[PDB]
């Protein structure tokens, strides 16, 4: 188990670490989060009491060093560091701790929930889509555009997802224009999987990336991506078998976790329907069908 | 954007566009088979391509052998539509090629902007008028021309015969789309009026009748009455 220690709770703000979050007052006695599975990505997100618009946040690995948090009164945001004297860093820790000044990342055993939503994610893929390579963790919030956006304004700001266009020479094959743009399999075997992603496990841990983000920080980018690359799939007539497998449970427990009131923005209408009921891939969504259709019947 | 009652004049400006129809590219006849279940069977066709501005009409005929073998004829016909279109954009020089497509329908818009990806500078544009062009069909010269095809072939008309040499293109195209609304909406009349006299001849390069002036504006009050009167039929007013 890993530990992020904060300095201190200057600003009244809700906090957030992974799928839990937590109020926290303005001058709280609060230093940090303990209990930490190691062996995940994991993101601390924050939502000031003052300012419900922007919510930022942190992706981290905490192997990859000793992370904590301190607020800035400069920029007016609690900011990520990494501490290189392990030895300063325990000694932190371990005071806190004898504090019991610092909360408990609240797993139940039986939940393999945030394990389920970040199966493929991994911390060297996200520091690709957030380029800053001077830190080990990535900050991402509400308002940073994407790559692609941007094509439609500063690019080191920018979420640099895969660009996907169905529209686009990279999609469609000259003189196979209707076949490919019905059947997208050349787009995403050929020129995606086994050109830029290499292999699925990169496909997914991006397409999860994404969705964590648009739930996380309403980041509306991020969203457009996750639809996109469900999309691909879906309207794809030859998939592996592995990869159908694998999707429908990805989005099963993508849709478990968002929260109701948020499926209006959150869920495309139009690649949903098309996904479950007019595309290729209908029959092969058997467990994300059931939940869409028990959670949100209204949204088809 | 879309094109509409607002933006109709852009069509007469200076900058090259094309209108696209594919209402008569797919054409069948039903009938009962044998064993009493109903068949199509399908009989030549025509993309109808027009420069609204100079009245240049690209008729591409579709031979019902591009059908053969194929699934979801009439999915295939708005790519065969696309392909066709594309090919002759391209075979354009530089400096005719059209700034902008218009279809008249939009199911054709993913299809032609998909065969058009090479020409990313070309707008196709939807259109919210219910143009006539189906109708291309009822001017005797055109249908002859398709029905007697044995090959895929291009055929090139002035749809406006000569009146450029008198009237704006603004008029021509509203006589144009006047006289296919009534060929539309009733066929048998439209042509009764246009050829009721036997002493007003068609040239043999054209598709429609030497009219004088005066003789246009005649006919296209009956025709306008025509339209009037079979709206009324319609809809009971």
């Amino acid at each position: 188990m890993n530990t992020v220690p904060f300095t201190s709770a200057p600003i009244e703000v809700t906090i957030g670490i992974d799928q839990y979050s937590f109020n926290v007052k303005e001058n709280q006695p609060f230093h940090g989060i303990k209990d930490i599975p190691i062996g995940h990505v994991h993101v601390i997100h924050f939502q000031h009491a003052d300012n419900s618009s922007m919510r930022y946040g942190y992706w981290f690995d905490c192997r990859m060093g000793n992370f904590y948090i301190q607020y800035d009164p400069k920029d007016g945001l609690y900011k990520m560091m990494e501490e290189r004297d392990g030895a300063k860093f325990e000694n932190i820790v371990h005071n806190f701790k004898e504090r019991q000044m610092m909360v408990s990342y609240p797993k139940i055993d039986e939940d393999d929930t945030w394990y389920n939503l970040t199966e493929f994610v991994q911390m060297d893929k996200i520091r690709k889509i957030v380029r800053k390579d001077e830190n080990q963790f990535s900050y991402v919030d509400s308002s940073m555009t994407t790559v692609q956006e941007n094509e439609l304004s500063d690019p080191a700001h920018s979420l640099n997802y895969t660009v996907i266009n169905f529209k686009s020479r990279e999609a469609i094959r000259p003189g196979h224009e209707m076949e490919d743009f019905l059947d997208k399999s050349y787009y995403l075997n050929t020129v995606m999987l086994q050109g830029i992603f290499k292999n699925s496990s990169n496909y997914f841990g991006e397409l999860q990336f994404a969705f964590l983000n648009a739930m996380f920080f309403g980041n509306y980018g991020s969203s457009l991506q996750w639809h996109a690359m469900i999309e691909l799939i879906c309207s794809s007539a030859t998939v592996p078998k592995h990869m159908l497998d694998k999707l429908d449970e990805i989005l099963y427990y993508q849709i478990k976790t968002l929260p109701e009131q948020y499926s209006d923005i959150l869920l495309n209408e139009r690649v949903w329907n098309i996904c479950l009921y007019s595309s290729f891939q209908k029959n092969s969504l058997h467990n994300t069908e059931k939940i869409m259709e028990n959670k949100y019947p209204e949204l088809l | 954007g879309a094109m509409n009652s607002s933006n109709y004049a852009e069509l007469f400006n200076n900058d090259i566009k094309l209108f696209v129809d594919d209402t008569n590219v797919y054409r069948v006849t039903v009938h009962k088979t044998f064993e009493g279940n109903v068949a199509t069977k399908a009989i030549n066709g025509c993309i109808f391509t027009l420069n609204p501005k100079t009245g240049h009409l690209f008729l591409k005929i579709i031979h019902t052998s591009v059908w053969a073998g194929q699934k979801r004829l009439s999915q295939l016909a708005k790519w065969k539509t696309a392909e066709e279109v594309s090919a002759l954009v391209r075979s354009l020089p530089k400096e005719e090629q059209p700034k902008q497509i218009i279809v008249t329908r939009k199911a054709m818009l993913d299809p032609l902007e998909v065969h058009m990806l090479d020409f990313p500078n070309i707008a196709i544009r939807p259109t919210e008028l219910r143009l006539p062009f189906s109708a291309a069909m009822s001017i005797d010269k055109l249908s002859d021309v398709v029905m007697k095809a044995t090959e895929p072939q291009m055929v090139l008309f002035n749809i406006y015969d000569d009146w450029l040499d008198r009237i704006s293109s603004y008029t021509a195209f509203s006589r144009l789309t006047l006289l296919l609304r009534a060929l539309k909406t009733n066929e048998e009349s439209a042509k009764m009026i246009l050829l009721s006299d036997p002493t007003i001849t068609i040239k043999s390069y054209h598709l429609w009748p030497s009219f004088t002036d005066e003789q246009w504006i005649t006919i296209e009050s009956q025709m306008r009455d025509l339209i009037l009167t079979e709206y009324g039929r319609k809809y009971n007013v």
